[PDB]
């Protein structure tokens, strides 16, 4: 078989920097509370 | 029943973990540069002959 | 189990059972998949043989038609030696179809090839026949609990009906 | 010194001897009657919390 | 530096055009000998390189 | 049945390889001493004196191997310090005595009447002899280890040699220089190992030794030419007669009474017997089988 | 004698399995038949039903899988001692307790 | 102080062995005089900064000019025998994984599918230190026995007498790599291996690829002398094994071979497809080349010559760049 | 530090010191009793295993010998230890019993 | 390919399918249970010298003095346990006649494969329920260990001890069959012909 792909490993780069987007969005998110 | 599950529920897919993710990329075959075999005479030249051999395997 | 211990015992029998199957955590959505998946397709229309034809088209399609008004066993015994073998492909999946049509064939089969690996009933309202001739069948593989049940509207999004088929599918196979 | 001892009474009683300074039988009875106050109060809480 | 810079390069045009990516810089066949737009591309991150260093 | 038979196999095959080894060592070894033994004979030793006593030849070289078992009859003089490591001789528990032999001294202090620095002294440790367990005590700090030699005839011998920096002068005019030179004949010894299953195990905290350290002893005695010590010693060798009975100790060596090295053919004879009886009862037993 | 005579014409193997590749192109048009109404291409020793290139690639991936995990998914079903041994001690605590 | 620091203080000892320079420490311990100049702090670690490189020199010397110890041959080569063991596992798989059922197991036919066969199993006696200690007793077998017996020998003599040690040892390769390549537990253990192997197959299977791991050897070991001398030759060296690398590959495949293990019988690890001659290639030049073997006792003159000198070089560093060069001194 | 607790239980009073004192004591006893009492039980319970052990090593001899056919009961190894068990738990329960 | 027939008669075993031979098919394959012996005897053994040595020399801790018995205790225990485990008789292959009114039975008897040849199948029975074990105590020439079992058990001769006291390790891992004159253990793990193995079990012979 063949082993290491510089197309993937892009890929697998792009995927890692791209998991934790959606942890920092939920933190940075607006609640449905409203401290006045 | 959850060991044959795998204590893990059933009727959920899940997500893959990385080994299958992994798994999942690098069986995939490799599609070479596809205008390299065309029926195109300027592939028969020997340099395009040696870029087909390289990368296309 | 009382309340207390259920967390220590459910963390040692986590820990136990990668002595059976190691690495299970990493491969549980694989392990979904049995080694030789034979199924039971009961259903009998345009829909129920184009979502057939989409989900196992990697499978092998053995005609239970072709064996009627043979023994129970005789036909159980066929069905079953069509569907153990694995083909110089390395295709193993089998799906079966106007068989068995009896709650003794069924367990005839089952008995033979070690149970079936999915009994699969897609209900279609323009499909009449099925019910009128694998009655028994599929209330024998209800009862064993090998039945999935998918609910196809004679009209409809055919890639969303492929994709909760082929979801449910993988979900309703047995080891 | 390699902190191998903290208080540096050999035995209870050189506590009682020294660290509490019960030179005197006085001293010593009072230091019995509190030993003796703690010791039914220590009894009456094992009373309580583990009624046997 | 420009032996790193032609390895990274061709490491990466090969990986790339292991599963068909080709960055499209050059004509896909050259003029006169047909030279394909892969080899041309080697070529030039061998040569190129070589001669900014030689510049500076 | 077949894994007995796989195991004596194996435990057949590594006894044979064993007792093949030993042997071959026992062979060579027997070689060696009857070699070194004829060369003691001879009674040749070569002389320590000059530059050769300020960096030795087996030093300077890197060949102890060259020079072990070689009668060499070195001048200088003693430190008052005592080493003893635990050994046997002739079957009876004793120490062996060491001692520094200060071989030559440099002086670098230009500065005489200001200041009086210590002379910096090349030293080699000399095995002094064995003395009893009983009779440790009995071994004196500073004792003569043997009568000084004598004052040379010749006039123009009485200055600071230029190599070893000694004076054999009995009266010297600076009384800061004055030494008491000594002659000692010995065979050159290489540094002995650390080997447990020997039982020749050293705890120098605890102040016990079994193996001639002497990395350890010039450490401990704050000696200052570390790797020429470490690099081999000296055992004194007296002409017959050590000590045939006497209060004097420690017993000094002869040719035939000085300390053997711890691979002798008597042992590698004993491990090849061992070895040959285990490979041929594996053997046996595999055939029974 | 054999393994030397393979180890000695190892690369040459290879190099003249290079030279078939760039001798040869990867085009032989042999494969594709229009069975009825339905392609099919070369597979094996039989055909295979094609329709789409993305389908021929998801069934390659689909027998990749298969080939893949066929072994883990034959895991020793009745390899139970250690979790019988488990539910055995948590029970016996339950009993103990109970009684 | 009572229960803690008992047997807390010896570890944090064994870590300040591993990292301080113990001997100049020694040097330190003893702090005074007995009538020498020269042993002072100062002249202690003056000297103690040239005893670096002259204990590398005595070291390398006892190595060469006396009889070998094993536990110095095993500080030569310390990370293959104890930290990257489990490489040597990693390699058996990768060369024997084209007729192993390994491609069957979620494991790729590549470096990475063999290190996933070996690290499935855990990092332990069934995973990566699988077969460590069987390679470390190896180590103390055919390399160590051939450093003894032909200790300042040329190529040749080295050639011979590894080639009779690893005849006589070849069963316990035999049966390390059968431990190796096993991925369901089957073989309990080398005795257990070697037991089945004999009643299911014969004594003489244990010598399966024999002849084959003896010319790779003789290959290994002129690789090592050119690598050992620096002659800017070991990357012709390098090629030569590399060519004779498919020998080492057709003894792995013919040791699993007949057996529950493998795929393939023995003559159908001849009709291998020729693309897998090479299976490790690359992964082995690479552990061979960086981890590569220190026998220092078969080291050549020119070897020996070079290591001297760079030591000497190191000594020439102890001096001070501004010295004047002064008319009387 | 000890006049307070020892107030709320009224241990000023040197009756109630004594009663205290007394009913600790046997509260103590008490529950070194039935931490140590379930020993008898064991040693019951090992006399038990030693019969089932018996047992079942008479009925694996009693296959063993209508397999090959041969009349021979393995004693050797259906005793196997049996008289120095069963006279330790015997000596053990003598022992406890004189005691108390 | 070659793993496509490896897995091919891997499947055939597991459903049963196992090879036919000349009138005599391979209808049951059964895998016994092996538990460790020559571990726990020499811990067991280590421990009493440990406490023999510590008494005969009084340098040892009262933690040790207390833990080496408990070890050797369970050491003990254990060794017992595993040696009443290990040769428990359990059945691990059967064969069918073409006749089908007689089977040849494998049993493992802790490593001595024993042969049993032409048992009826009438004379067959697997006991889905726990029998009752009929020990002699006639049998024992011991007088102390006909008075342990007569005082043990409440019956005066043959006493009859429930199997479901000696379940536990007599048979924890399969279903007791009698096979005419011995009664032997059909493990749990076992692959066989279900359909002939029922019919067998019943005691009803099959119609070649
Ligand atoms: C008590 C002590 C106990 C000690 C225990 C441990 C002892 C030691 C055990 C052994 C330890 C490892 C030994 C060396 C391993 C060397 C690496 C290796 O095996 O590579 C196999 C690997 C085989 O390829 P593959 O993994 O099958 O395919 C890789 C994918 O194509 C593409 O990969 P991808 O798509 O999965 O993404 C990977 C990519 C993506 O990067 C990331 O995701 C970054 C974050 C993660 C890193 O990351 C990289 O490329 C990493 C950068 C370096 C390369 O070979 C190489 O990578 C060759 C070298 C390439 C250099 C460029
Ligand atoms: C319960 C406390 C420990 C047992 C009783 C005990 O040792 O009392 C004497 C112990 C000290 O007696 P010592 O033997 O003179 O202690 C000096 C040794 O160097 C102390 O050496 P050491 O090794 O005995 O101290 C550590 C020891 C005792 O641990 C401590 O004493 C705690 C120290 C915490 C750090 C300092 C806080 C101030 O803890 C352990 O050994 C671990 C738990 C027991 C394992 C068996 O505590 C007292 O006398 C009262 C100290 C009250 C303030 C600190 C809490
Ligand atoms: C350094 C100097 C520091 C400054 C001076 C303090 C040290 C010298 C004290 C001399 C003395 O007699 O003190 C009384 C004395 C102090 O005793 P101490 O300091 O232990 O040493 C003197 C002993 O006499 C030493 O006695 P000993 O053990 O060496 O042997 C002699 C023993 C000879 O006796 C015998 O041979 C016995 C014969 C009969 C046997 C049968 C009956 C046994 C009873 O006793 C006597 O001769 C004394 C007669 C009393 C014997 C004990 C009677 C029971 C005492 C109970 C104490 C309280 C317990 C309960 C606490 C609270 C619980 C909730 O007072 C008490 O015992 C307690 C009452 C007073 C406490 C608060 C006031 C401060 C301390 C008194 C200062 C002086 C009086 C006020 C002056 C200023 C006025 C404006
Ligand atoms: C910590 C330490 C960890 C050490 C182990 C891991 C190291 C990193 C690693 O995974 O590297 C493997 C990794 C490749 O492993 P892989 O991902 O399994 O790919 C192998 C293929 O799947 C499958 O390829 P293969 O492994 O089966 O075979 C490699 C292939 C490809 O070989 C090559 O490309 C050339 C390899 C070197 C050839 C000999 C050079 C000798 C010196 C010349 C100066 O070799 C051939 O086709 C051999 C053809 C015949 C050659 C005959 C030469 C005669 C002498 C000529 C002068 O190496 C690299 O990616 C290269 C370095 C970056
Ligand atoms: C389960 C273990 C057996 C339990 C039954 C036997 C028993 O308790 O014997 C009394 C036994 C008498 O000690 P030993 O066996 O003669 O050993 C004396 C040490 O070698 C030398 O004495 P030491 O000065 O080291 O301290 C002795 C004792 C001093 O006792 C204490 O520090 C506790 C004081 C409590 C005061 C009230 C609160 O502390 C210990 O025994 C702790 C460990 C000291 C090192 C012993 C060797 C390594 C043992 C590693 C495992 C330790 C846990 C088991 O004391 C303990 O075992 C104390 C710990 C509590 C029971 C566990
Ligand atoms: C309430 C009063 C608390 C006082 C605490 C004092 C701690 C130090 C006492 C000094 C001493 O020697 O104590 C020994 C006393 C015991 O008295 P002892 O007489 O047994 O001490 C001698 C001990 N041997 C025989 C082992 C040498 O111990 C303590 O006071 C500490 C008990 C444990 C505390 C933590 C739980
Ligand atoms: C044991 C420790 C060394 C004792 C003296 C040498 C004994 C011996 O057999 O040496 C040869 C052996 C090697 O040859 P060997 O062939 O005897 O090795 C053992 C082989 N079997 C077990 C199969 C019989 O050791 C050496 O050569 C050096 C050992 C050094 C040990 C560390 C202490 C050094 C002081």
């Amino acid at each position: 078989s063949k082993g290491f792909n510089l197309a993937n490993a892009v890929n697998t780069v792009k995927s890692t920097l791209n998991a934790p987007i959606k942890h920092i969005k939920r933190n940075i998110e607006p609640t449905g509370s409203n401290y006045s | 029943a959850h060991r044959s599950n795998l204590y893990q529920s059933k009727d959920i897919v899940g997500e893959k973990s990385f080994h299958e993710k992994h798994l999942e990329q690098q069986t995939a075959p490799y599609s070479g540069v596809k205008s390299l075999e065309e029926p195109v005479s300027q592939n028969k030249s020997f340099i395009n002959s040696l870029m087909r051999a390289i990368h296309n395997h | 189990m009382n309340n207390t211990f259920k967390f220590l015992h459910q963390v040692i029998s986590k820990l136990t059972l990668k002595a059976q199957v190691p690495n299970y955590g990493q491969y549980s959505h694989s392990l979904k998949r049995p080694i030789n998946p034979k199924v039971v397709v009961f259903g009998n229309s345009s829909r129920a043989y184009e979502l057939i034809s989409s989900q196992f088209r990697n499978f092998n399609h053995v005609n239970g038609l072709e064996l009627k008004g043979q023994e129970d066993n005789i036909q159980a015994n066929k069905v079953a030696q069509s569907v153990l073998s694995i083909n110089d492909g390395f295709q193993d999946g089998y799906y079966i179809t106007d068989f068995p049509q009896n709650s003794k064939q069924a367990e005839r089969l089952d008995l033979i090839t070690d149970g079936v690996n999915l009994a699969l009933y897609i209900k279609d309202p323009s499909d009449k026949v099925t019910v009128t001739r694998q009655q028994e069948a599929i209330d024998y593989y209800r009862k064993t609990g090998a039945l999935v049940e998918f609910e196809v509207d004679p009209r409809g999004d055919l890639e969303e009906q492929v994709k909760q088929l082929s979801n449910q599918v993988l979900n309703g196979y047995k080891h | 010194d390699t902190y191998k001892k903290w208080m540096y009474a050999r035995n209870w009683d050189d506590f009682l001897q020294r660290d509490c300074k019960a030179i005197t039988f006085p001293r010593a009875f009072a230091l019995w009657i509190v030993g003796t106050l703690g010791m039914a109060t220590a009894s009456k809480w094992c009373r309580q919390i583990l009624p046997v | 530096n420009s032996l790193l810079f032609t390895a990274v390069s061709w490491f990466s045009i090969y990986q790339f055009a292991r599963k068909g990516a080709v960055l499209p810089v050059l004509r896909e066949y050259g003029r006169y000998f047909g030279t394909h737009r892969l080899f041309r591309q080697y070529l030039h991150t061998l040569v190129l390189p070589l001669l900014y260093t030689e510049y500076a | 049945n077949v894994t007995g038979k796989v195991a004596l196999a194996t435990l057949g095959a590594l006894t044979g390889y064993g007792a093949f080894y030993h042997y071959n060592q026992y062979l060579n070894l027997s070689a060696r001493w009857q070699q070194i033994q004829e060369n003691i004979a001879k009674d040749q030793p070569f002389d320590v004196d000059g530059f050769d006593a300020k960096v030795y030849p087996w030093v300077r070289e890197n060949n102890v191997n060259d020079w072990e078992y070689k009668l060499v009859k070195m001048r200088g003089y003693f430190k008052d310090q005592r080493f003893f490591v635990r050994r046997k001789r002739d079957g009876k528990e004793g120490f062996l005595v060491f001692a520094p032999f200060v071989t030559a001294v440099e002086r670098v202090n230009h500065r005489l009447k200001q200041k009086d620095l210590l002379p910096v002294e090349y030293s080699v440790f000399v095995n002094l002899g064995w003395v009893p367990v009983e009779n440790k005590k009995d071994v004196e700090l500073g004792g003569e280890v043997c009568p000084p030699m004598d004052a040379p005839t010749d006039s123009t011998l009485f200055v600071n040699d230029t190599f070893t920096g000694f004076n054999p002068d009995p009266a010297n005019p600076e009384d800061t220089e004055q030494v008491t030179l000594t002659e000692i004949t010995g065979i050159v010894r290489r540094g002995e190992q650390q080997d447990i299953l020997a039982r020749r195990r050293n705890w120098n905290k605890e102040g016990i030794y079994n193996w001639v350290d002497l990395d350890y002893m010039g450490k401990i005695f704050r000696l200052f030419n570390l790797d020429a010590i470490n690099t081999a010693y000296i055992e004194r060798v007296v002409p017959s007669f050590e000590e045939g009975e006497e209060g004097l100790y420690p017993i000094p060596a002869t040719k035939d009474t000085f300390e053997r090295p711890l691979n002798t053919p008597e042992r590698h004879s004993t491990f090849f017997n061992f070895y040959a009886a285990t490979s041929a009862l594996s053997f046996i037993s595999m055939l029974l089988l | 004698f054999e393994s030397l005579n393979t180890v000695l014409m190892a690369p040459i193997y290879s190099f003249l399995e290079f030279k078939l590749k760039l001798s040869s192109t990867k085009i032989n048009t042999n494969h594709y038949y229009v069975i009825n109404g339905k392609l099919y291409i070369t597979y094996n020793d039989s055909f295979k039903l094609f329709t789409t290139i993305n389908d021929y690639f998801n069934d390659l991936n689909e027998l990749s899988n298969t080939k893949l995990f066929f072994l883990y998914r034959s895991f020793n079903i009745y390899n139970i001692k250690l979790n019988s041994l488990v539910d055995f001690v948590f029970l016996k605590l339950i009993l103990f307790i109970h009684l | 102080a009572n229960f803690v620091i008992p047997y807390l203080k010896p570890v944090a000892d064994f870590w300040n062995s591993l990292c301080i320079d113990q001997h100049q420490d020694s040097l330190f311990q003893f702090k005074g005089q007995t009538g020498s100049l020269g042993t002072d702090w100062t002249s202690k670690y003056l000297r103690s900064e040239q005893d670096v490189y002259n204990h590398k020199y005595l070291q390398y010397h006892k190595r060469v000019h006396e009889a070998p110890e094993l536990t110095d041959v095993i500080s030569d080569n310390v990370y293959r025998l104890t930290l990257f063991a489990g490489v040597e596992r990693v390699l058996s798989v990768r060369q024997a994984q084209a007729i192993l059922k390994t491609q069957f197991a979620g494991a790729t036919e590549n470096i990475s599918g063999a290190f996933q066969t070996v690290l499935n199993g855990g990092i332990f006696r069934r995973g990566y230190f699988r077969g460590a200690l069987l390679n470390l007793l190896q180590f103390c077998g055919a390399p160590y026995q051939s450093l003894i017996w032909s200790r300042n020998s040329g190529i040749t003599n080295q050639v011979i007498v590894s080639s009779i040690f690893e005849a006589f040892f070849y069963p316990l390769d035999t049966v390390k790599t059968l431990i190796y390549n096993d991925v369901q537990g089957k073989y309990k253990g080398a005795f257990h291996c070697a037991s089945q192997v004999v009643q299911n197959a014969g004594w003489s299977r244990l010598y399966a690829g024999i002849f084959q791991k003896l010319i790779f050897n003789s290959a290994l070991i002129f690789h090592l002398n050119q690598v050992w001398d620096g002659s800017s030759q070991q990357w012709a060296s390098l090629a030569l094994v590399a060519a004779a690398y498919p020998l080492l590959v057709l003894k792995t495949r013919f040791q699993v071979a007949g057996t529950p293990l493998a795929l393939a019988t023995s003559n159908e690890v001849l009709k291998v497809n020729r693309k897998t001659l090479y299976a490790g290639l690359v992964p082995y030049l690479i552990f061979n080349t960086l981890f590569a073997y220190e026998f220092a006792a078969w080291h050549s003159s020119t070897a020996q010559e070079r290591v001297i000198g760079g030591l000497q070089n190191a000594m020439k560093q102890f001096s001070s760049p501004a010295a004047e060069q002064v008319w009387s001194s | 530090f000890f006049f307070s607790r020892a107030l709320k239980h009224r241990f000023y009073n040197p009756l109630n010191v004594m009663t205290e004192f007394k009913n600790g004591f046997m509260w103590f006893i008490i529950i070194l009793i039935n931490i140590f009492k379930p020993l008898l039980k064991l040693l019951e319970n090992n006399y038990i295993n030693l019969y089932n052990h018996l047992v079942i090593k008479y009925y694996q001899s009693f296959i063993c010998n209508t397999l090959i056919n041969k009349k021979k009961l393995e004693f050797n190894y259906i005793l196997s230890s049996f008289k120095f068990i069963k006279e330790l738990n015997n000596i053990i329960i003598i022992s406890l019993n004189k005691l108390f | 390919l070659a793993f496509i027939k490896e897995a091919n008669e891997m499947i055939q075993q597991n459903t049963g399918n196992l090879p036919w031979d000349g009138g005599k098919k391979k209808i049951f394959q059964g895998q016994a249970n092996k538990y460790l012996e020559t571990p726990y005897y020499l811990l067991a053994a280590l421990s009493g010298l440990g406490l023999l040595y510590f008494l005969y020399s009084g340098d040892a801790k009262y933690k040790t003095l207390v833990l080496t018995p408990v070890v050797g205790i369970a050491a003990f225990v254990l060794l017992r346990r595993n040696q009443i485990l290990n040769r428990v008789p359990t059945l691990t292959e059967l064969f069918l006649h073409k006749d089908g009114k007689f089977v040849d039975a494998v049993v493992s008897v802790n490593g001595q494969l024993i042969s049993k040849n032409d048992i009826p199948v009438s004379t067959l029975k697997l006991y889905r329920g726990d029998h009752t074990v009929k020990v002699n105590l006639n049998d024992f020439e011991d007088a102390s260990a006909k008075k342990f079992l007569a005082q043990q058990s409440g019956q005066e001769g043959v006493i009859n001890v429930h199997f479901s006291k000696l379940r536990n390790l007599a048979a924890r891992n399969g279903q007791v069959l009698n096979l005419g004159d011995t009664e032997v253990v059909v493990p749990f793990e076992n692959q066989a012909n279900r359909i002939i193995l029922k019919q067998i079990f019943k005691g009803v012979e099959v119609l070649p």
